[PDB]
């Protein structure tokens, strides 16, 4: 069965880039045949980002100078502007004029997740409809190859070109695909500009130094294709043959030496011999009507019938194989199958609170290591047009450039999915606990319970307010 | 089973008769061709007085518009039991794959299928223009001779009279019967194309030997057409004024194989002749259904499901090829 | 089975050494192919590290003679520079450009954990987009060999040269090997500068003296990768033989003397009759249609069928098999596999929190361990670099000067993943009997809680006035 | 012992015989050749009647499927005990290298193992075309005489009757004797390529050296051809119609060396003759475990543990490379 699958023993990258077209092009078979790629990427989304992304700058106020009172006016500015760009009802905010800022986040971390890698391009939109003229158009993982399909060279490397040192300079983006007769063109793409602008965010995790692609899912999901393969097959042989049954016709006949000198001389000369007998025995069988049950006993003259003796007949033992086997690929891939497929066994209390606050925090991890790039590459460029357009007006007391210090004013955090609802009791025990002992922060508060400080604190003065006004009990 | 689109070849390689005399094509919506409906020459003098314009001009009415094309619709099985034609070292483990060895194995048979078609089809254009004579025939089939009408002026004979066998091997010159065969063709012959002993004996002949040009002076695109097809057509070169070409195509028969063209004959004629492709009906009610009842070729992949439980690709045609001029080429037997 | 797979019998560096390219390679073979190499190092990062990997400068201010709240102030310059200069958000603190501070760490720690050593360079970077001209390039362990891949030697030994004394001088760099065609040259690296200067900063676990190498882990999962396989083909075989059914046709004939006699006389001279019978018989066949169900029972004429009598009928025992070595295992490697594929048998609350508490206080063990050695060497080029461009002021009592006292100055402490949760009550009486009774400090209350007593006491304030000001409760 | 994938070459020069005429590979998982399995040419003229479809064509049953395939396996050690080929001044330090020697010492080693097989290959190949024979044949094995079943017109003589030595250096013209040969050789040839002196008595004629044009006159990828294999091919140049070659290849035997071609040969024939390359099992373990059992080459480095405690370098194959059509090519002996 190693026969259909092959693993080389050598680095994993120039293990997996010579089988690259192979095991990705299984791993979108298994992706569109199979629906556990649906649920995870779904998980995935709901867990990482959920209902949306919310950002938060944060310049970088005490290293700068920067009073924090201005900090915090310009990055109500900066929120204010944001999430009245982002908020576009005509999905306008993409080069292909169909995906809001929801839907960047969404292919590009499930991308990111099948092939490892995403690839942004931030484009210079005509469209006059809003003040920010930036779109950020994704690019296909196919579309990077060596100038026509050229195997890996020195420098230019499964289409990127780099150094010796391995400095990722540019790429070459082959022509769409679509429909499936356009030819392939390379076209050459820097990674960024000089001047720190992000042009081609190419975000992706390398396992290793000087790995250039991400991380597969077929590479570890062959078995599930054959087991089910396999269990699939052995149900259909089980229930097929559980009363399979051989309706034939024996008689006593059978005289040894008889029969045998009977057919021999049938065999040299006496034929009549068998046409007597298969004449009496088709007599037999239309006087007879020899029939079972609603259908006819297949025409069988005696002296011949099936031998259906079978193999052994112990448990198939598939019952705890396929228990164990997904089990164990379960807490591979990561996401456990107690919900993956939604097996409630034997489940118990601290058994769930236990797995999912494991589970939740290991998700936010992967949310905080594949979601804050693209974050904070797009809300850089938005921020570099924004200084540019003069939306908002950076702090006087700079004590650097906005160009030299992108990073310290373009500081900043980025909030996923909302409010964790698990136990109840737990959470709520947990937020008394820190009220009263203060062990919790604005920004830390903020980040548990998907709200903000600020917002909370207003609506709580608008609430007391109108419930001493109407006569309701603040 | 697999679907229509899977039907990619870009070779189109018939031996210079259906793409350079034989373009005409004329794929109809119903059985027959009906040559009265083809406008083919049409009536192309007459104008009207400078006070008012003259009646309405038809498509001259063809006297004879009846005859059955040859609908040809074989097949063959794709069952992926069988190791196929291996390309030199591309990967064999998708040939492991049934799907690609199923999908590569179709484009084998249907690529078979269409060739098979191309060789009767150039049989049918060898018959055309050597006799103006073409037996649609087959074996529960009646034998309709399909005439396009060639003279008997294009039916003479070198033989008759005095042979080029039984010439002066050094000081007779074959251009004389060059263009007295050439006079009666109702044009200019630029091709002079031989089966390979008639070419044998033509060149025979001192005179020819010194008068032709070996040099390439290209001339037309048939320079190109042979580096395309070079096969079985063979560019011999300048015989001065006109092109000589042999050639010695073979068509493989049931149990043997033998050339298509007879022992020596000649066709004189233009590079420019018109000539019909009437296509008939396609009885497939796929081709019914979307359309294709009027067109050149229609390949199927498909499952049967009982007895015969298999899969099978269907190729199918009905091309009724002719020459719109049988005078045009005037057919000789050679010594 | 040993055949595959042999231990020589002798101190454990030379017993790896001669075949480290083996074991090194069936490793990778291993964590390619296999799931749960990746759950494994995944875990590892986010308990070690986490969402990221704090510093925290402690100068020895009572031994040095500093006062500890100069110290306090130098240490929040230092903070606000580090982490400043760490956030760079354009992937730029690396010479590969494409990794930040926390894939340092990552890809460090990764690569400790499977080869047991990691390698960092400390490198001068010319790109002036940032105040510090110093980067920190990974390199990798093949690279380490000896020079033209000879042999070990008297004193060049797997690629260090040392002393008699074992010190560790330099090391020889071969090339690298990406595209899979240059070839390797091997060039001299010190392992550190003679002022104190990290440069080739080579932190490993040596098990043993004079070890140049840390652990492995194929060496210790090739029963894994032959427990699957056996395990994979035993259901294989289990799934296609719990119906394989033979479909032959046997007759009463068989006359014994007379059927042996037909026989003898058929192959001297008398073929006739087994002709004979054959044509009788294959006009039976076709004359019967002898069929079972769909598919056409295959041609046996009589007197010959096959014997699957079966071998032993016993349960296979696979399953407690299993079990017991997956239990062996799991904390045999150290990560137990209720969560590396996530069983929830029979586990109950004693189990949960005693299994976490221990599992965790383990892995701060393994976080202590192999991260504050990459930290403070990190640091220490970092605050050196600091101290030459004169970004933050050393204390002017200084009673060592920082080339003599980088360890005293530079002493510093780091903090990995963030706040743990498993139960809830637990925390929250902890935390109520630690504030009650004054056993918590500072410091070990932020270690506890991945805080900062500074920004909860300035944020506690800042709630307190919000609230006071807009009317809520403090 | 290094592993399989150690065996990258990029270097396929076989002489114009198995890359142009014998490209039809068919290995297979199964010992013999079985020329009944492999579809050759298809039954390919055949349709059916515009009502309904006929039977099922198969691969239409060759006479005779069972020859022995040459399965070769030689071996030879790859010690670390020599000084290499040193190409100019790429930095010996790493032939000092126990690794890099003993890997380019691989490469050597079975490089010169492919073309060992490749030039015992070549010999199977002008045995094949230029008798129809070929000598199945080794110590501790029968020899197996395999035919093609080249005719007896395809092995006529010209030292029968008048030779060209016996003939007149000045005004004799030897293309007469071309196209009488090459009449009856089932088709079109366009290659002449001559054993050296044969080319020399052919050239001797002055009619052949004002005939011939010495030119480029590029014609096809013949010239491609030569300039990739400029060793023992050698294009003379254009004979105006056919291009004239000389192939001057030699085998070095046991102990001395000697031209691959016997004195004064000839075949007549075609560039695109159809040339079957049936490839037989591979009797390794490895092979079969791993499914190499239907294949072309199958290399291994391997130690061996005992009396010969040493490493070597395997090489395995298993080809009887014939022609389809041996009346294709017409062998003549010169004078």
């Amino acid at each position: 069965q190693l026969r259909s699958w092959n693993p080389p023993s050598e680095s994993v990258d120039a293990a997996l880039l010579p089988n690259f077209t192979r095991g990705n092009a299984r791993a979108d078979d298994l992706v569109r045949n199979n629906g556990y790629a649906a649920n995870a990427i779904q998980l995935h989304q709901d867990h990482i980002v959920g209902s949306f992304f919310r950002l938060s700058h944060r310049p970088s106020w005490r290293y700068l100078g920067i009073g924090e009172e201005e900090a915090r006016a310009f990055s109500r500015e900066v929120e204010a502007a944001w999430k009245e760009f982002a908020e576009d009802d005509c999905c306008c905010i993409d080069v292909e004029r169909k995906r809001t800022f929801t839907m960047m986040i969404r292919e590009g971390v499930a991308m990111h997740a099948f092939n490892g890698e995403l690839f942004v391009q931030a484009t210079w939109d005509t469209s006059s409809s809003r003040l920010f003229r930036t779109q950020f158009r994704m690019v296909s993982p196919k579309r990077i190859s060596n100038p026509n399909n050229t195997g890996d060279s020195r420098n230019c490397r499964a289409g990127v070109q780099i150094n010796d040192s391995g400095a990722a300079l540019g790429y070459y983006v082959s022509e769409d695909g679509y429909p499936g007769w356009m030819p392939q063109k390379w076209t050459w793409i820097p990674r960024e500009l000089p001047g720190g602008r992000a042009s081609f965010i190419h975000v992706f995790e390398p396992v290793e130094d000087g790995q250039t692609r991400g991380a597969n899912v077929f590479y570890s999901v062959m078995e599930q294709m054959k087991m089910l393969d396999t269990l699939q097959n052995t149900q259909l042989q089980s229930a097929i043959v559980k009363a399979m049954y051989a309706a034939t016709i024996e008689s006593e006949l059978d005289t040894q030496s008889a029969m045998d000198f009977i057919l021999g001389a049938n065999s040299q000369e006496q034929r009549e011999r068998l046409t007597g007998w298969i004449g009496e025995i088709a007599a037999y069988y239309a006087a007879a009507p020899v029939r079972l049950g609603g259908a006819k006993v297949p025409h069988l003259m005696p002296g011949d019938s099936l031998n259906l003796q079978t193999a052994q007949d112990t448990d198939n033992g598939y019952s705890v194989f396929e228990q164990s086997l997904l089990r164990y690929i379960a807490a591979g891939l990561g996401v456990s199958y107690e919900q993956l497929s939604r097996n409630y066994a034997q489940m118990s209390y601290s058994t769930a609170r236990a797995s999912a606050n494991e589970s939740w925090a290991y998700f936010m991890g992967r949310r905080k290591f594949v979601a804050s790039r693209q974050a904070s590459q797009m809300f850089l460029c938005w921020l570099e047009e924004a200084i540019v357009r003069r939306v908002v007006t950076l702090p006087s007391k700079a004590r650097f450039s906005f160009q030299e210090a992108r990073s310290a004013w373009g500081n900043c955090d980025w909030i996923g999915s909302g409010r964790m609802a698990i136990d109840g009791l737990k959470e709520v025990q947990e937020a008394v606990m820190l009220i009263e002992a203060g062990l919790s922060t604005y920004e830390k508060e903020c980040a548990k319970r998907g709200d903000d400080y600020q917002e909370i604190f207003a609506q709580q003065v608008r609430e007391t307010m109108e419930r001493r006004a109407a006569g309701l009990k603040p | 089973a697999q679907l229509l689109a899977a039907n990619e070849q870009k070779f189109k390689f018939d031996p210079l008769f259906l793409r350079l005399f034989f373009r005409e094509s004329y794929p109809f919506t119903t059985e027959k061709v009906y040559l009265s409906q083809i406008p083919g020459l049409v009536n192309m003098a007459l104008y009207v007085s400078p006070i008012v314009s003259g009646e309405v001009i038809r498509s001259r009415g063809g006297s004879t518009s009846e005859f059955t094309p040859g609908y040809v619709k074989p097949k063959h099985e794709v069952n992926p039991q069988m190791t196929l034609r291996r390309l030199p070292d591309e990967d064999p483990q998708n040939l492991a794959d049934p799907a690609y060895r199923r999908r590569r194995i179709i484009m084998q048979n249907m690529r078979d299928e269409e060739l098979a078609i191309a060789q009767v089809e150039e049989m049918q254009a060898v018959s055309a223009v050597l006799k103006g004579k073409y037996t649609m025939t087959g074996e529960a089939f009646d034998p309709v001779e399909v005439d396009m009408g060639r003279s008997e002026e294009n039916n003479i004979t070198q033989s008759g009279g005095t042979e080029w066998s039984k010439r002066d091997k050094s000081t007779y010159d074959p251009t004389d019967d060059i263009e007295a065969y050439a006079l009666n063709a109702s044009g200019v012959v630029n091709i002079i194309v031989f089966d390979p002993k008639g070419w044998a004996l033509f060149r025979s002949f001192k005179a020819v030997k010194e008068k032709l040009d070996t040099r390439r002076g290209s001339n037309s695109e048939l320079e190109t057409a042979v580096k395309d097809l070079g096969k079985a057509v063979s560019y011999k070169g300048m015989y001065g004024d006109v092109a000589i070409v042999v050639y010695s195509g073979q068509y493989v028969e049931n149990g043997v194989k033998k050339n298509f063209l007879p022992d020596n004959t000649m066709v004189l004629g233009n590079t420019q002749a018109r000539g019909l492709r009437t296509y008939g009906c396609i009885q497939d009610a796929d081709a019914q259904r979307e359309g294709i009842n009027a067109s050149a070729r229609y390949p199927k992949n498909w499952v049967t499901t009982g007895d015969p439980a298999r899969e099978f690709t269907m190729i199918q045609s009905a091309p009724l090829m002719l020459l719109a001029d049988p005078d045009e080429f005037v057919s000789v037997q050679l010594a």
